[PDB]
């Protein structure tokens, strides 16, 4: 409307802006292993797998993307894009070589003989698979028949398990005579377990210094978000990290680099209030910021409701005209928008 | 979320009815009276006792000996509380008012001017209201006030001992924590997504991808919502009937005398 | 080697997380020793509580393993006065093997193959000394707490946490256990309990030190506290 | 008031999406092949049932209110105007002549 | 006869579909495989609160 009448309106909300920025992450540049998984030159079987448990190593992804021009590349918890901020819990890195055509085979809710007698994937899986063709480095010229796969099992196989007990088993023909659809294809799984906890395997970014008693955005390996990080005196035994309450959010973090505890506090944010006679009247107005001290912004004066600006605080007592809060009231009085202590009535 | 409709403002305006009804509750209930009356320097009522109930002087706050002992036996994402009104000073005053008036006149402030009365008068005013006459009051005088006397002195170890004499006005409050305590604690459910933190599903999917996980968290968020509004309305209601109830007893048993049964008590009404 | 039969108590609270807390009443749901159990007394499943409080220092170590042959690799600990060393290397284990003291021939016969190694710190330092021993997804968890006790035939009665002691990335079969000793004939005695699924409420003060539990399917009325909280 | 924004809300209601594609259902049944299309118009569905939902509780609770002002005004009009209340303060200040 | 027709009410609601293949939990688990199930059981849970 384009009248307001007297009275006292709420209209929206305020919040305090982050400052800066606040990266924390260990001391260690170990480099993963994973060149050493790549460009071995000799994989193992589908039927018959490796394992490997990647770990205290920073983990770089791009070093893939230079290696080899991957046919097929498909995540599924995450984006391939950002692989290089997360920090993983743990890594496990599935590696064999399987025929063109049964790239697709493997992979969670699918059914096929690869699928089901080979390698077995859970419903609710975290991961990646990459594949490419190999035709060049893996098939003989007359043919090479050291990769054989299992066709025969009484029993599915269960979720992330291996098989080499042993005719089930069949081997390959690779030639460079044969076209697409049958050349043999390095596949590699990688399965990741995301936590939001501490991690081992982190990115390749860079911490930067430590601040405090200043509304700032953070991220301490993984832990991200917004707040005020301020000297903390809770008795951490050495193996307590994290911090909670009753209401299970998090309100201590303990420093990677330099072993020591931070509260966090939320910054300041409340609502706003305008007071205001009406538009035939007058046109001044006053503002009211609910339950804050007026230092986190005649001009100020501080009541139990909140901070209220563009009033003027008198000693008298009348009745009351409008409502604030705790006993105080306004109104308006050569004029301006006086506060006062509500007056119960004349004495008797 | 903006994709959803005009939810909000409705939470927005049923929060703000409730509050201010609630601020109108105590309004009509307390503030019946027009001036503050003040009781006499000296204070001798023909033998009746009322210092248990008349304001304290000594201590800072001036409430009397009981309202102290009533006072001291009764014990955020986006969640605030706003402060009542009238602070509890304010309604001090009202009460002693109150009771400043129907000592001193009786019923005759509750209907125009004040006019005065000798206490014992007063008293056989009242017994001839029930069928009594005034010569019993006048003959048994001290009988009256001394039984009187040990009544009132009798009140507060009677509220003291009971332990749960006071729970309606605790359920209140324990309502209103357990409420809130719910709706903060539904935060952490993942109502089949990935994860209950937008900060994480933001940062580990591409955007075309993170809205199929963002919608089942607000449709979630939003019918939590939705059941405590309806679950505050609801209390509300019963609140204003109990508050309409207290303003007919303060009228009708303290500014007069009630020929209604079991209305102001056990027996033959004489005061409040 | 002599059984018995014993009281278990309450006996064996172990920090279920590495989170802090204080001043709340928390409800977890892991693998535990229920309260008033038969622990046996001797002269794997899914996890192991074991007790102690000999002095001679004549027990160290523990073998771990599935076929109990060198073909496998089977967990093998080793506790001396200076260090500790894990060895998930391959072992075949003697018919009775134990500490010779010092040669390990009688310990197994040779480690063809290895894939695990780990020295650190030894565990080991009227005293009572508890162990909390499990593995879960292919993780290996040891806890452990040292407390004074009085003279006491059986387990004492009270309340006391299990710090977390060490944490490995093993990821192998387990399935039986025996105990190590460092040998002259003796006696010695030592107490065996299992773990099970259970629900607990823990209560935490203000220092963040557990100290008391419920144990919520012992009797009707733990029920009704758990409900209540 | 109450009465005619609650049916304002409720009829500008349909023009949301609730998540879907489009906010009416001519055009989005012409243009998707129905077996996609069934799960777009089963949002829109559940969208506006919660809304007729909301109206009806929210009707439902302010009848209440009102049928107990209602019996209030019944039982001064049988005391006061039927004939001479002695309550205090039940019809008007003062002491009670007529209505 | 408020009672019985609420209770009548709730108790016909559990052989509604709510959009599914069935209104029978033992149908759908003993047909459709268990990455697909919960598709059609979450509709379900939701219709029954
Ligand atoms: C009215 O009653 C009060 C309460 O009993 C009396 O105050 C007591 O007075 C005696 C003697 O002066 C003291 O021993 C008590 O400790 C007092 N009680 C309290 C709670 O302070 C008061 O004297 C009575 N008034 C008159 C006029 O007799
Ligand atoms: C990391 O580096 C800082 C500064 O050089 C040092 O104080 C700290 O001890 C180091 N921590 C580790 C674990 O290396
Ligand atoms: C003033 O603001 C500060 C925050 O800087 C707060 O700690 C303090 O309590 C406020 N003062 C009052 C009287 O509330
Ligand atoms: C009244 O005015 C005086 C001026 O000195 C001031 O000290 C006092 O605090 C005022 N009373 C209030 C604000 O209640
Ligand atoms: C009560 O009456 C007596 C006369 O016997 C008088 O002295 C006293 O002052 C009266 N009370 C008051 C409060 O004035
Ligand atoms: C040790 O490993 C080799 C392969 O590296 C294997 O051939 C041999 O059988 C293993 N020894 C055992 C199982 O005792
Ligand atoms: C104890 O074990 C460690 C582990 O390598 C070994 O170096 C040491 O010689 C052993 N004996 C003593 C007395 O430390
Ligand atoms: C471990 O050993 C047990 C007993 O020999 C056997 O039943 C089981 O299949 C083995 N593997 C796993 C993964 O438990
Ligand atoms: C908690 O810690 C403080 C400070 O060390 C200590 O004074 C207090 O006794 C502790 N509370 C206990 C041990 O219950």
């Amino acid at each position: 409307s384009f009248t307001v009448e007297k009275g006292i309106y709420q209209t929206s909300n305020f919040r305090v802006q982050p400052t800066e920025s606040i990266v924390r992450f260990p001391n260690i540049t170990n480099l993963c292993p994973f060149h050493e998984v790549f460009n071995a030159t000799t994989f193992a079987s589908v039927y018959a797998w490796n394992r490997k448990r990647i770990s205290n190593c920073v983990a770089d992804y791009s070093v893939i993307y230079n290696f080899a021009p991957f046919f097929a590349f498909k995540c599924y918890g995450v984006s391939p894009t950002k692989l290089n901020d997360l920090c993983f819990t743990n890594v496990y890195a599935d590696s064999f070589v399987i025929r063109g055509n049964e790239v697709s085979q493997i992979a969670p809710g699918q059914t096929g003989n690869i699928a089901d007698y080979n390698y077995k994937l859970p419903d609710d899986f975290t991961g990646c698979v990459i594949a490419w063709n190999s035709n060049k480095l893996d098939s003989k010229p007359s043919g090479n028949y050291n990769y054989l796969y299992r066709l025969f099992r009484k029993s599915k196989l269960k979720p992330f398990e291996r098989d080499i007990s042993t005719s089930p088993l069949q081997s390959y023909g690779f030639r460079p005579t044969y076209g697409v659809g049958h050349q043999p294809y390095r596949v590699v799984v990688l399965s990741f377990e995301l936590l939001h906890a501490p991690a081992t395997v982190c990115g390749p970014k860079k911490s930067t210094n430590l601040v405090k008693n200043k509304c700032v955005n953070f991220n301490f390996n993984g832990l991200t978000g917004t707040g005020v990080l301020t000297e903390s005196n809770k008795k951490f035994l050495p193996f307590q990290q994290f911090g909670r309450d009753i209401a299970d959010t998090t309100d201590a973090v303990r420093d990677p680099q330099t072993l020591e505890i931070l509260d966090i506090t939320p910054c300041s944010f409340g609502g706003v209030s305008v007071i205001t006679p009406g538009t035939n009247t007058s046109n001044q107005v006053a503002v009211l910021y609910q339950g804050v001290n007026c230092t986190e912004v005649s001009n100020v004066f501080q009541t139990r409701a909140g901070c209220l600006i563009g009033a003027e605080y008198v000693n008298n007592s009348y009745e009351c005209d409008i409502p604030i809060g705790a006993g105080i009231c306004a109104s308006y009085q050569s004029q301006s928008i006086i506060a006062y202590t509500m007056s119960l009535g004349a004495e008797n | 979320l903006l994709q959803y409709g005009s939810f909000c403002t409705q939470l927005k305006r049923a929060l703000t009815g409730i509050a201010v009804e609630q601020d109108k509750n105590t309004q009509e209930v307390f503030a019946q009276v027009k001036q503050i009356y003040k009781t006499p320097p000296i204070k001798y009522f023909g033998g009746f006792n009322f210092s248990q109930i008349l304001p304290d002087p000594s201590k800072p706050s001036k409430r009397s000996p009981i309202e102290d002992l009533l006072f001291n036996k009764v014990t955020f994402n986006g969640l605030t509380v706003l402060p009542p009104l009238l602070t509890d000073e304010m309604i001090a005053q009202y009460t002693s008012a109150l009771l400043a008036g129907t000592i001193t006149s009786g019923w005759t402030f509750g209907a125009g001017p004040a006019l005065q009365i000798p206490f014992p008068m007063q008293m056989a005013y009242r017994f001839n209201g029930i069928g009594v006459t005034q010569n019993v009051l006048y003959e048994n005088q001290k009988l009256i006030a001394n039984q009187f006397n040990s009544a009132i002195g009798k009140i507060q170890d009677s509220l003291s001992s009971t332990p749960s004499a006071l729970g309606k006005l605790q359920d209140v409050v324990n309502h209103n924590a357990q409420a809130l305590n719910t709706l903060v604690k539904q935060l952490s459910s993942k109502f089949g997504a990935i994860s209950s933190v937008l900060n994480d599903i933001l940062s580990r999917l591409d955007p075309p991808e993170a809205e199929v996980q963002i919608d089942r968290l607000i449709t979630g968020r939003l019918q939590s919502l939705q059941t405590y509004v309806t679950q505050q309305l609801i209390r509300a209601a019963e609140i204003r009937a109990s508050a309409n109830l207290a303003a007919t007893k303060m009228s009708e048993c303290v500014l007069g005398q009630s020929k209604r049964v079991d209305f102001c008590g056990k027996g033959y009404h004489l005061m409040s | 080697r002599t059984q018995s039969y014993t009281n278990s108590f309450t006996r064996g609270v172990y920090y279920p997380d590495k989170v802090f807390r204080s001043s709340v009443l928390h409800s977890t749901q892991d693998l535990f020793l229920p309260f008033f159990s038969n622990v046996t007394w001797f002269h794997f499943n899914d996890g192991v509580y074991f007790a102690s409080t000999e002095k001679s220092n004549i027990i160290r170590g523990w073998i771990f393993g599935t076929t109990l042959d060198s073909k496998t690799q089977s967990l093998l600990i080793v506790n001396n006065a200076t260090n500790v060393v894990i060895k998930v290397c391959e072992f075949q284990f003697c018919n009775d093997p134990f500490l010779d003291v010092e040669s390990e021939f009688r310990v197994y016969s040779s480690a063809n193959n290895c894939t695990f190694e780990y020295v650190s710190q030894p565990f080991l330092m009227k005293n009572l000394r508890e162990f909390v021993f499990k593995n879960i997804d292919g993780y290996f968890k040891i806890y452990s707490k040292h407390t004074p006790i009085n003279l006491e035939r059986d387990l004492p009665q009270g309340f006391s946490a299990l710090e977390p002691l060490v944490d490995l990335p093993i990821g192998i079969n387990i399935t039986r256990f025996q105990t190590l000793l460092a040998l002259t004939a003796g006696a010695a005695a030592y107490y065996v309990g299992y773990l099970q699924p259970r629900t607990f409420l823990l209560k935490y003060n203000e220092n963040g030190t557990i100290t008391d539990a419920v144990d919520c399917a012992l009797d009707p009325l733990s029920e009704t506290k758990c409900t209540l909280k």
